């Protein structure tokens, strides 16, 4: 029953303030430490800091001291990630991890992650930030029929993809972002169905731009 | 701080290697280290925790051990789900470090592409600019070659393409071609094809639609 | 029993296919797979407050490793290096994660205990000897025990790597009373000086001993042989 739930992606400019929150359920919030753990646009892991809510001990990796703020909250069970202000290199993905602790010779300790989150992605330019398209492609003369839809234009990444509002999931396929030569990302989902139920059955991506609030859901339509 | 090697970088074996995978640190961190497991998209996974002892839930068939400097992490009958990156870390002096991974990927039969073509939703064409997809759908290797026919003449520049990772059930690709063309240019044209080379293949293949029939 | 006899273990405990072995330690039963038939294998094992406890045995069979931890295999309460030559080494945490106690225990039953750690080190220092007790303080560069007889102070310092230095402070202020010291790393004595004249020599040895050799009354050369300290109050006397 242990679950870590992140807050949702953001979108800032070069200078805004930002507090992530981590909410927490399953153990007793306030007997493990919570830590935080930056994870750079395809690169490796950085661990950030760590808070005890038991007396809101935080201990700053000496590469984020003075650079980020991590707080606690006992009464609701919550953890927070917080900044003064952003810059164009704090780019990345987030997590909190329910920490154990080890006492390593000598004088300190540290610890190791058990239980993640999923991830809150911090996104940062002065760019616009235009929301998805809604393009389906269609099924015709296929050998089992493949359809899908189209997310052309967006920005910025990433964009969850579901099929039938969820119950779907044997054959879909959520290819990766492109970045076009305009500064915004493309990508299609694709599903494998059998053949005979296109018109018995109907298909509907359900897709969410939760930076631009966007959210549109369309329907194929295989003529 | 304490800098992690691990080795190798990338990696690909069948189902049913025993693959194992080293991490070396600059210190004595005798036995401080965590083994975690990033899966496609998200998220990391305690797998081994004190490079002896196995997490609750992770199957037998994953082990670990190591003392001092030198560790190893070890799959003992690989399977297609465990496709995924492996980090190692040190938490024996403050700060935790991490390792910079490692890539493991799953060797199988070949066929194959199976290619599928799709016109462009005419609701494009409201914006004056069309964009043609071609499919292809859980083949191996990665390797493929994708060309675009425009009145049997091909198209220059106007390609993007993105292939997933590998699947987690078969093991295999998909890749998507997308062609971007105006509609003032789309309309000039009536056949569009994709012709696919692929070495599961034994002759290229060519999904074509002719415009509007 | 059978195809698996038994065997002695370092803190005196026993250990005994589809190699497997079987042992039973502290009221309870102990059970896991090994990977050769001498022992070299961990032992896992429940308490009835359903805390997890693991049994660690090395591949030489000389150094055992007995771990505590909660109703999840992660957290631990209590750990327990014991080695071959009974040089043991038992932790215990305060539940926040640090380490409040440390139980250092030498070869020749010489125990070192450090009690009260806070979060960042400092905590209370006393060294079991035999036949007395040395108290002290812990900084985080160094282990102090200090003995006190009125102005004289003995410090006994403990570099982390283990090296014993050890200095003599006094407030007094009289230069027929005041007592200055003398601290030989190669040989480890300490030598007495009151008044530009040798009082005392004393030795801190390698089997965790004092020994007292006092200087005759020119303060040239030493005289009679060493007394070995047996009592706390024999090292104030020296210190009078």
């Amino acid at each position: 029953e242990v679950q870590l739930v992140q807050s949702g992606a953001e979108v800032k400019m070069p200078g805004e303030s930002l507090k992530i929150s981590c909410e927490v359920s399953g153990y007793s919030f306030t007997s493990y430490w919570i830590g935080w753990v930056r994870q750079m646009p395809g690169k490796g892991l950085e661990w950030m800091g760590i808070i005890y809510p038991g007396d809101s001990d935080t201990r700053y990796s000496p590469s984020f001291q003075g650079q980020v703020t991590i707080s606690a909250d006992k009464s609701i069970s919550t953890a927070y990630l917080q900044w003064s202000s952003l810059k164009a290199s704090d780019t990345a993905m987030y997590y909190c991890t329910r920490s154990i602790s080890r006492s390593g010779p000598g004088f300190s300790l540290s610890w190791f992650f058990d239980y993640w989150g999923q991830g809150t992605l911090v996104t940062v330019s002065s760019a616009s930030t235009k929301g998805p398209s809604v393009f389906p492609l269609a099924p015709s003369s296929k050998s089992t029929a493949a359809l899908g839809c189209l997310v052309k234009d967006y920005f910025p990444e990433p964009v969850t993809v579901s099929w039938n509002s969820g119950a779907l999931t044997s054959g879909v396929h959520t290819f990766p972002a492109v970045l076009q030569s305009s500064g915004l990302y493309s990508l299609s989902s694709v599903v494998t169905v059998p053949s005979s139920s296109l018109g018995t059955q109907t298909y509907i991506c359900n897709v969410n731009h939760k930076p631009s609030n966007t959210k549109v859901d369309k329907r194929v339509e295989p003529k | 701080a304490i800098q992690l090697t691990q080795s190798p970088s990338s990696l690909s074996a069948s189902v049913g290697d025993r693959v194992t995978i080293t991490c070396r640190a600059s210190q004595g961190i005798s036995n401080a280290l965590a083994w975690y497991q990033q899966k496609p998209g998200k998220a990391p996974k305690l797998l081994i925790y004190d490079a002896s002892s196995l997490e609750r839930g992770v199957p037998s068939r994953f082990s670990g051990s190591g003392f001092g400097t030198d560790f190893t992490l070890t799959i003992s009958s690989l399977q297609p789900e465990d496709f995924a990156i492996y980090y190692c870390q040190q938490f024996n002096g403050f700060p935790n470090t991490f390792g910079q991974g490692t890539r493991v990927e799953i060797k199988r039969t070949v066929a194959a592409p199976s290619v599928f073509i799709f016109p462009p939703s005419d609701e494009q064409l409201k914006s004056g600019t069309a964009s043609v997809v071609c499919l292809l759908n859980n083949f191996y290797p990665r390797e493929a070659k994708v060309q675009w026919k425009v009145d049997n003449a091909l198209q220059s520049g106007n390609s993007q393409e993105s292939v997933t990772e590998q699947d987690s059930k078969d093991s295999t690709y998909s890749l998507s071609s997308t062609l971007t063309l105006s509609k003032a240019d789309y309309e000039k044209h009536k056949v569009y094809a994709c012709e696919v080379t692929h070495q599961g293949l034994s002759s290229p293949v060519t999904k074509s639609f002719n415009r509007g029939e | 029993e059978k195809n698996s006899v038994s065997v002695d273990l370092p803190g005196e405990m026993k250990v005994l296919n589809k190699y497997d072995l079987i042992a039973t330690v502290d009221k309870l039963e102990l059970k896991g797979t090994s990977d050769k038939n001498n022992g070299s294998g961990v032992l896992e094992g429940v308490k009835a407050d359903k805390s997890k406890v693991k049994l660690t045995i090395s591949d030489d069979l000389g150094q055992t490793t007995l771990e505590v931890f909660k109703e999840d295999g992660k957290t631990l309460v209590s750990k327990k290096v014991t080695s071959k030559d009974k040089s043991s080494t038992e932790e215990k945490f305060n539940e926040k994660g640090e380490v409040s106690e440390k139980i250092i225990t030498r070869a020749d039953g010489t125990r070192l205990e450090y009690t009260g750690i806070k979060s960042d080190g400092s905590g209370k220092a006393k060294e079991v000897l035999k036949g007395y007790v040395l108290e002290g303080t812990l900084t985080a560069e160094k282990t102090t025990l200090v003995v006190k007889e009125g102005t004289v102070t003995l410090s006994k310092n403990i570099s982390k790597s283990g090296e014993v230095s050890v200095e003599l402070n006094d407030t007094d202020s009289s230069a027929a009373t005041k007592k200055t010291a003398a601290w030989n790393s190669g040989t480890s004595t300490l030598t007495i000086t009151v008044n530009s004249k040798k009082t005392k020599d004393l030795v801190f040895t390698k089997e965790n001993t004092i020994t007292v050799q006092q200087y005759d009354s020119n303060g040239t050369k030493l005289e009679g042989s060493a007394v070995e300290i047996t009592k706390l109050d024999e090292i104030k006397n020296a210190l009078k």
